[PDB]
């Protein structure tokens, strides 16, 4: 089974 | 060592026929896949049709329907009743849901959706250049969608494939192809001679 | 098999230029990323062979973490972190027992930034032969906890300290552990 | 070292209750220990915490698809996570092992998992009320617990002192006895 | 939306191209894709805020940039013949292998051992038959682009100075005129049917329309041959009473 990662996410500019 | 294998090539079904498009993927390194259609309609570009991301669920749009059958490692398409809009290439896709989005294509199949002819009156005719008259081409026209025009086995005779179109105010569609040529003894009468055209086509005389 | 809370928690922190990566399932370490060697580090070897997970995507996340955090510093007009001194435990992991194998374990607890120098003190001596350590790991209140482990044969004329080094601490702090 | 420091921290929590049942998801964005962003799957979209994540709120609710992904991530990122690694942590037991040695009476139960543990003192048949001192559940960082729960009470003549210990990873309690 | 740039363009082997692209969804990433000579799509780049994620082995004569996470440009340095395709641009809301590809229109690229070989298409409007209007009462006009390379044409019908789509067929894909050949010049033809009145009215004009994409003003020409430029190349018919 393979973890998933949650993406993050760029700010706002 | 993933790749996803479809239904070769271009499918041609009538209107209201039912149609299924094949597809199974080998992802031997994958553990959760996710499984895509993308359709091109003609002058357009891939969008997605339809996508399932849990691998028991289906998918569906537009009337059509893909179940991620993870047992058999396959996402068929499906539509009861494919309609002439439904025309484009439909290609299946694979992600792995667990690294970074790599879509894995299909070959993509072309579907070709002919509509039903309701009063064929299959002709040849020829047309001339409005710039010079010498200049001609043959014209086959008003044929049902049952007829398969023959790509020319000559390189110095030129014949286009089937294409409809829908003279919309009229609520009028005709199938027609062009065949034309430099060869001294080529005419329209023998221009279509290697397809398989109605017995009543018309050959207007000269 | 009822009520859990797994967290992936990430950090990055200027100007040390140092990023994190870790999963958490209550409170404990699943894995972490090694940003250096862009490999996944599970906290027990046998995780990696019921599981796995693609370190790169850990990577990307730091990536756009590192530049948020350029973002984030200039919508607080270059706002700082206040340091947290941490405070530390050293304990055992089983009963002492003379000539009977045992590990120390220096708890460091409830501290910011993530940066901290840690350093076992066999007899005053900085010992470091067989010492392990976790990487950072997250806390409800948002600061972090690491965990530093000492294997070490107990024995009477052997008095061990655990070396803390913290910006929050006016001086560094040592925890003492004798028999 | 002098120059000061700049911390940014993301954590993606996932809450379950009674396993993949009940399960909430946020997306939580910090600056130093300050949490400026939220996403909350029972609201439904990012909220800012504070001032500083009105524009990164604003900005990604925009965005496409980012509702759809987010108000999905219990099922295609907490509840595939937790079947992923449930084998070895849900279903995680380690039984402790357990030792009682003197002091004006000390239970040491020490290498167990999960952390959910009983132990409750007799003396010689009933359980001891009072004199029961406990050392609290501590984490060793390993995926093990220990804790150390003592008796204040005078031995008498041959009294049997049991310590039992109820963990989920034991069908029966653990009774060690001095 | 998902803007790119150029939709076609055709250079000599050796030569440098730059693509570009836009998302205007929000999303962090954006993408690269190659659709070879025969329709196979596999991915080139993926870049995620800035930073290049994923690089399918593509040789670095390739060099995608991105200074901003909207945007994703392409230079090829040198360009080969296997360089040409059709190299499409994509984004979507993050790295994940759940989200879905937003796809753009696509840059058409050619690359060409010899730009000798381009040529515009020759355009030739046949007026509709005597016997298609007597018996069908309808009147179909043929239009033949011929003799043109690469096959970087968009054809089009305009009756009385307006486009029309209605009554319009156009080959989905040009013919070679000699197949032999892997640099052969193409035809396309393409039906306009109208009603045989409205064919009747000598005051309706009837123009077939190709756009070509050819070279450029930049572009050296040494032939005595006019410079294949993008052009437009028309036909026409007025209407015929008899
Ligand atoms: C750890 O030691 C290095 C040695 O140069 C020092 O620069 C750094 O400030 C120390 N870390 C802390 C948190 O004091
Ligand atoms: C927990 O979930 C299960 C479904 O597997 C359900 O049968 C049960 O009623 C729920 N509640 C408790 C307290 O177990």
């Amino acid at each position: 089974g393979g973890y998933r990662a949650r993406p993050a996410k760029a700010a706002a500019t | 060592g993933d790749s996803v294998t479809q239904t070769e090539g271009q499918v041609t079904v009538s209107e209201s026929k039912s149609l299924i498009i094949n597809c199974t993927y080998s992802a031997t390194s994958i553990a959760y896949p996710n499984l895509f259609w993308y359709v091109r309609y003609p002058g357009e570009g891939l969008q997605l049709l339809l996508k399932v991301i849990t691998a028991g669920q289906k998918g569906s749009s537009r009337g059509f329907e893909a179940t991620y059958n993870k047992e058999t490692t396959s996402f068929h398409l499906q539509k009861a009743s494919v309609q002439e809009s439904d025309s484009a290439v439909y290609y299946c896709a694979l992600s792995d849901s667990g690294s970074f989005n790599k879509l894995t294509f299909g070959a993509g199949t072309r579907l070709a959706v002919c509509p039903y002819i309701q009063n064929p009156d299959p002709a040849v005719y020829q047309l001339r250049d409005s710039k010079s008259s010498d200049k001609s081409v043959c014209l086959f026209t008003d044929f049902d969608s049952q007829t398969n025009v023959s790509q020319s086995k000559d390189s110095d005779v030129y014949i286009t494939d089937k294409c409809v179109l829908d003279m919309r105010s009229m609520d009028f569609k005709s199938n027609s192809a062009v065949a034309w040529s430099n060869k001294s003894d080529f005419a329209c009468a023998n221009a279509f001679n290697n397809s398989i055209i109605p017995e009543d086509t018309f050959f207007p005389s000269p | 098999k009822e009520e859990h809370v797994i967290i992936q928690a990430e950090f990055y922190l200027n100007p040390d230029q140092s990023g994190e990566f870790m999963f958490d399932f209550d409170g404990d370490e699943i894995f972490h990323v090694d940003m250096a060697k862009k490999e996944t580090v599970w906290r027990l070897e046998e995780f990696g062979r019921f599981a796995s997970f693609e370190a790169q995507g850990a990577l990307a996340n730091i990536a756009v973490d590192k530049a948020n955090l350029e973002i984030m510093t200039k919508r607080s007009n270059y706002t700082p972190i206040t340091n947290v001194p941490p405070e530390v435990t050293v304990l055992t992991n089983s009963p002492v027992e003379l000539r009977e194998p045992n590990v120390l374990i220096c708890f460091i607890d409830k501290f910011t930034p993530p940066v901290v120098n840690v350093t076992w003190l066999r007899n005053g001596k900085p010992v470091t032969t067989g010492v392990s350590e976790t990487v950072f790991l997250p806390r409800e209140d948002h600061l972090f906890r690491k965990f530093h482990y000492l294997p070490f044969l107990p024995s009477t004329e052997d008095v061990y300290d655990c070396r803390v080094e913290h910006w929050g601490l006016d001086e560094p702090l040592l925890k003492h552990w004798e028999f | 070292d002098t120059r000061p420091r700049f911390l940014e921290q993301v954590k993606h929590e996932c809450h379950f209750f009674n396993g993949t049942e009940r399960v909430r998801f946020l997306d939580r964005y910090f600056y130093h220990q300050e949490e400026y962003v939220r996403f909350d799957s029972d609201v439904g979209e990012y909220r800012a915490v504070t001032e500083l994540g009105r524009p990164d709120a604003e900005y990604w609710n925009s965005q496409k698809d980012l509702l759809e992904q987010k108000r999905a991530a219990v099922d295609t990122y907490c509840r595939h996570n937790y079947g992923v690694g449930e084998s070895f942590t849900v279903q995680r037991r380690v039984y402790p092992e357990v030792t009682v040695y003197p002091a004006k009476l000390v239970c040491s139960v020490n290498g167990f998992y999960p952390g959910s543990i009983e132990v409750r003192w007799f003396r010689n048949g009933q359980e001891e009320k009072t004199g029961v001192v406990s050392t609290g559940l501590i984490q060793n960082g390993d995926w093990t617990f220990q804790t150390l729960v003592m008796l204040e009470t005078v031995p008498r003549s041959g009294e049997v002192y049991t310590c039992q210990v109820e963990h989920p990873s034991l069908t029966s309690p653990l009774t060690v006895e001095w | 939306a998902v803007f790119q740039t150029p939709n076609y363009h055709v250079t000599q082997v050796g030569n440098e191209v730059s693509f570009n692209c836009k998302q205007t969804l929000g999303h962090d990433t954006m993408y690269w894709y190659k659709q070879d000579s025969k329709k196979l799509l596999k991915i080139m780049f993926s870049y995620n805020n800035k930073q290049l994620i994923v690089n399918e082995t593509v040789p670095r004569r390739f060099s995608p940039q991105s200074s901003d996470k909207a945007h994703l440009n392409l230079r090829i340095k040198s360009v080969e013949p296997e360089d040409s395709a059709v190299y499409l641009c994509a984004s979507s809301l993050d790295w994940g292998g759940q989200n879905t590809l937003y796809f753009g229109a696509g840059t058409r690229l050619s690359v060409l051992e010899d730009l000798n070989k381009v040529f515009p298409p020759e355009v030739a409007v046949f007026e509709p038959s005597e016997a298609e209007i007597s018996h069908t009462q309808k009147a179909t006009l043929v239009c033949l682009a011929t003799g043109f390379f690469p096959d970087h044409v968009e054809l089009s019908w305009w009756v009385n100075g307006k486009e029309v789509h209605s009554g319009v067929c156009t080959d989905p894909q040009p013919l070679k005129e000699q197949p032999a050949l892997n640099d052969s010049r193409y035809a396309l033809s393409s039906r306009l049917r109208v009603s045989a009145t409205f064919w009747q009215n000598p005051r309706n004009h009837f123009r077939c329309q190709v756009q070509f994409y050819g070279l450029s003003e930049n572009d050296e020409w040494t032939q005595d041959r006019a410079k294949p430029v993008t052009q437009i190349v028309s036909a026409e018919a007025w209407g015929r009473a008899d």
